[PDB]
């Protein structure tokens, strides 16, 4: 949307715990990349029907590092940046799925 | 502050077999260019820049490194348009910076060594892919080209030889800039490079989009829907390219020509 302010976006790839990929890689925005939002977009991908949602949590990987990130920040892309991450877009960011009930 | 540049060693080894690799392909799409473009004017000479993307998302080997395929691909068609006589043949590379690898009035791609030197200065390490500068500078290129050719009209074409992927706001960004070179006369032509040993998920072809509405239900597009340009071809084998860039420009010109 408007130069002076836009945020952009990343591509994420989405593993379950035995570390497979769950679906397509796929675009987010910075300003929908919500926990809950990245959660009802997980469940989409795999075409579960609303009612039908699993609640995820998710675990950032930093790219670049081994090092992976447990708890979900107030800004993703702030998060990103500080571990020197500074284009996301140019890098697929993997994201650990914890289905949650 | 100069870029890193590849050992030259590598650079002559890349370009030789490369060479080998490609040069039946490079035959077949001679021959059809020559068709295609000695015809409709060549009293017309062309003038063409092969862009290269020079950003690290051409380093993913889970899209199996687009890279390898670009400069294979730059090989194969450089050697290409170096038979025909028609003209001149430049290239650019783009990232966060553009870059001449190789002016409109340089050596032709007649030696290894012209063809390694251009090799040399790609590296895939980027770490954005700014296509609104490539464009911008592009199309300035050109036009400073026609001013120095009035002062002393050509074809003028860029191919951009890159992964395609940019964010989705850009899309929207590059439709003024493709305007604007269309308005010049500037021929765009977008090479994919979406190498098909891709890891499943990771394609091109298979990338969504998300967006969120006023109610937060999220609901899925897919990446190429928005892709500004009008003119392009997706490569998932270094074979596939002489047919589809032959088709998409005889196409093209049979459009023109009405
Ligand atoms: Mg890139």
């Amino acid at each position: 949307h408007p130069m002076a302010t836009d945020l952009g976006s990343f591509k994420a790839n989405f593993i379950d715990s035995d570390g497979n990929q769950m679906t397509d890689v796929v675009e987010i925005n910075f300003a929908d990349a919500t926990e809950k939002n990245i959660s009802n977009l997980l469940n989409t991908l795999l075409g579960r029907d609303r009612e039908e949602f699993t609640p995820y949590r998710f675990r950032i990987h930093i790219p670049g590092k081994d090092l992976i990130i447990d708890q979900y920040p107030n800004d993703l892309l702030s998060l990103l940046q500080k571990h020197g991450v500074t284009n996301p877009f140019e890098t697929t960011i993997t994201l650990s799925a914890e289905p949650q009930a | 502050l100069k870029r890193p540049l590849r050992d030259y060693g590598e650079a002559l080894e890349m370009w030789s077999t490369f060479q080998t690799k490609t040069q039946a392909l490079s035959q077949s799409l001679s021959s059809q260019l020559r068709l295609i473009l000695t015809g409709s004017g060549i009293k017309r000479a062309y003038q063409i820049l092969l862009c290269v993307d020079d950003s690290s998302s051409m380093s993913d080997d889970n899209r199996s490194t687009a890279g390898n395929l670009a400069l294979e691909s730059l090989v194969m068609v450089a050697r290409a348009l170096t038979v025909l006589e028609a003209g001149q043949i430049g290239v650019m590379g783009f990232g966060t910076d553009v870059f001449v690898a190789h002016a409109l009035t340089d050596p032709p791609f007649t030696s290894q060594d012209a063809g390694a030197r251009v090799l040399q200065q790609f590296t895939f390490r980027q770490d954005s892919t700014d296509m609104v500068l490539l464009l911008r500078r592009t199309i300035d290129h050109f036009r400073e080209a026609r001013l120095i050719q009035a002062s002393s009209d050509l074809w003028q074409l860029a191919l951009i030889l890159s992964d395609g992927l940019v964010q989705s706001r850009d899309h929207a960004r590059l439709r003024p800039l493709l305007r604007e070179a269309m308005e010049q006369r500037v021929m765009v032509v977008f090479i994919v490079m979406d190498d098909a040993r891709s890891r499943k998920g990771h394609s091109v072809l298979e990338l969504k989009e998300a967006r969120f509405g006023p109610d937060g239900v999220p609901v899925i597009h897919r990446y190429l829907d928005s892709f500004p340009f009008p003119y392009y071809l997706i490569v998932h084998h270094l074979e596939d390219l002489p047919g589809a860039l032959a088709a998409l420009l005889r196409t093209w010109f049979a459009e023109v020509n009405s």
